[PDB]
């Protein structure tokens, strides 16, 4: 086969004196190295077998290294080499597409990535002059958070509740949605997206390969991968390695975003690789600077301005809390750096608020309030009238009858409620949001019943696609809602109401 | 080391003489390439090599409405 | 797209040839039992009428 044979050609055999240092010990990852004199802190080292790993520790007698991989080819008395360079990953628009694990080699098998430029894990956030405030908007596709808790284009936005509630399926509605951008034209409207797992088994992260290849989602992401039988190195250089493949496209004009999943598993590898390296425990034995961990990397999520290139890192972080307590250590300091947050409760699922997004508190910094110009006028009135629901909706309890006084506002609710679900894997359009969130509050469907409305959703919107394609894009094209678009709107939800139940 | 350069492609062409597949399986190449071959048929389907479609549909009856009317 | 993988592939006899050959054909279409309810309902409300 020509194949080995051109591989073993290309090959070059370059020999060098290297600078080296024996080991004296090698225990659960941690290899005090005697020898190395002049290493640097953070520098990459070789051990002999082809294992690497990363000196932190610099002492006068020993250099303590943690590996990044399998401690068991490793005994006492080998070889530590000299790379001469603090730890770097590749970069580029080449990665796109693939899977990838935390130091940047291929775990797809479709070959060697072609990659030209390097870029270190470690680099600092940009400052107070080349940023800008947050312009744009970024569509999610969900009902719920486009129309009450919008995010811009550069706002950490955090994503927050328990174990099996919806943090995955958010963020993967959210790489589906942005299809419709990226065979579009304009290239100032697409959205490149990475995801970051970290401690999860092979058979979630191949099997979200498969839900995101169906769709076509695979062809503008990139999936950098650290599993749960990785070692503890490993899973903490993962969001520092992926945020920097981010930073190719912030830092040359596109924009991007980025998910972690989780943040709460980078912490415990974190807790683990600095007490074998005989550091004393802080609280619950985390190390002094686990805000530190955090902090570093998330204020890389800028928007910079117009003279640098104008591009922009969202980033949304995933958060696993215990019991649904969001006082705890790890909780508190990650809450303090985002902009706003998206509160994912276990009630709201059950009861069948599914995405159960708690509206009430998923309060956000609205990001230049850049929801955009439609949406301000029907979810402008939304977001007052579901405010004025949540104060006087929770007897469950009847006496009284004032059906004149407050059963008119109660039934506002419920039909805008119920309109406010959603699927799973089938994200909308927002001029395809703005239809069916004009029939709720402009009191259209007050004569349905609510065990009905989701029914007549997908009936309302099969419609309107088929038979209505040019009125929805007039509402795309011309941004707002005007005076005539109202007119023609006005018939429609009631020629379809006239036949709809028959 | 360009003597070790030579010294794996010149023992690369002796396995390009090659008569039935494998050199030295015996009893392993010949089971594990037959437990491999049955596994992309197994959970996959029973298919021929050439054999088209052969089916044939049937659409629904059209009945008809009574009604006596005016 | 069978013409497609078919082509890299080279095991051809059976491969290009059932391309060839169930590819030639015609579609079959349906049946047209619908007439009868056509005209036969339709009149006897216009002469009710
Ligand atoms: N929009 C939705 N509507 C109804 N059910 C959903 C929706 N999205 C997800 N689910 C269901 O909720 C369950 C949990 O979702 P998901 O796996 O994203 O939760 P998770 O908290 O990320 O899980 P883990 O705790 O393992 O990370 C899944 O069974 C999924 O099918
Ligand atoms: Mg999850």
């Amino acid at each position: 086969s020509s194949i080995l044979e051109e591989r073993i050609l290309g090959a070059d055999t370059s020999v060098d004196l290297e600078e080296t240092g024996r080991v004296l010990s090698i225990g659960d990852g941690i290899a005090r190295v005697h020898g190395l004199r002049n290493v640097q802190a953070e520098e990459m080292v070789e051990f002999s077998s082809g294992l690497k790993g990363m000196s932190l520790n610099l002492e006068p007698d020993n250099v303590g290294v943690v590996v990044f991989g399998n401690d068991k080819l490793i005994k006492e008395g080998d070889i530590v080499k000299r790379t001469g360079a603090i730890v770097d990953v590749p970069v580029g628009e080449e990665l796109l597409g693939r899977v990838v694990d935390a130091l940047g080699n291929a775990i797809d098998g479709k070959g060697p990535i072609g990659s030209k430029t390097r870029r270190r894990v470690g680099l600092k956030a940009p400052g107070i002059i080349p940023r800008i405030s947050v312009r744009e908007p970024m569509q999610t596709g969900i009902k719920a958070v486009d129309s009450l808790v919008p995010i811009g284009r550069g706002q950490r936005e955090l994503i927050i509740g328990d174990r099996q509630t919806g943090k995955t399926s958010i963020a993967i509605d959210t790489i589906i949605n942005q299809k419709r951008f990226n065979d579009g034209t304009d290239e100032k409207k697409k959205l490149y997206c990475i995801y970051v797992a970290i401690g999860q088994k092979r058979s979630t992260v191949a099997q979200l390969v498969k839900r995101l290849t169906d769709a076509d989602a695979m062809k503008y992401t990139i999936v950098v991968s650290a599993t749960a039988s990785d070692a503890a190195p490993l899973q903490y250089l993962a969001p520092y390695s992926g945020c920097s493949m981010g930073e190719y496209f912030r830092d040359n004009g596109k924009h991007a975003l980025i998910i972690y999943d989780d943040l709460s598993k980078q912490a415990v590898a974190y807790r683990q690789m600095s007490l074998l390296l005989r550091r004393p425990p802080g609280r619950e034995a985390y190390p002094g600077d686990v805000f530190y961990l955090h902090s570093r990397l998330l204020e890389r999520a800028a928007k910079m301005n117009d003279a640098f290139g104008g591009g922009s890192l969202t980033a949304l972080p995933v958060i696993e809390t215990q019991a649904g307590d969001v006082s705890a250590y790890i909780p508190t300091n990650v809450i303090s750096i985002t902009d706003g947050q998206i509160f994912l409760e276990t009630e709201l699922f059950y009861k069948g608020i599914r995405p159960a997004i708690n509206v009430g508190l998923s309060v956000s910094r609205v990001g230049s309030a850049a929801q955009t110009r439609a949406m301000k006028q029907v979810a402008g009135t939304m977001k007052l009238e579901l405010a004025q629901y949540r104060e006087v909706a929770a007897f469950a309890q009847f006496g009284s009858d004032l059906d004149a006084a407050t059963q008119q506002l109660l039934s506002r609710g419920v039909r805008l409620t119920e309109l406010l679900k959603q699927g799973q894997y089938a994200p909308m359009a927002i001029e395809e949001q703005v239809a069916v969130i004009y029939a709720g509050v402009r009191g259209y469907l007050d004569k349905l019943e609510p065990s009905k409305i989701t029914k007549f959703e997908n009936a309302f919107l099969s419609h309107v696609i088929s038979q209505h394609q040019a009125l929805l894009g007039k509402i795309r094209a011309d941004g707002k809602i005007s005076e005539e678009t109202d007119a023609k709107l006005k018939e429609i939800v009631t020629n379809f109401l006239a036949g709809f139940e028959a | 080391v360009q003597k070790l350069f030579v010294d794996k492609i010149r023992e690369y062409r002796t396995k390009r003489q090659t008569s039935g597949g494998p050199v030295d399986a015996g009893p392993e190449y010949q089971q594990d390439l037959d437990r491999e071959l049955f596994k992309l048929k197994q959970m996959y389907g029973k298919a021929d090599m050439n054999t088209f479609p052969n089916f044939t549909f049937e659409d629904p009856k059209f009945e008809a409405v009574e009604k006596p009317q005016s | 797209d069978w013409a497609y993988y078919k082509a890299t592939v080279a095991k051809a006899g059976l491969v290009d040839d059932f391309e060839k050959k169930f590819n030639a054909l015609k579609v079959p279409v349906p049946e047209d039992k619908y007439t009868a309810l056509v005209d036969a309902e339709e009149q006897e409300d216009v002469k009710r009428c």
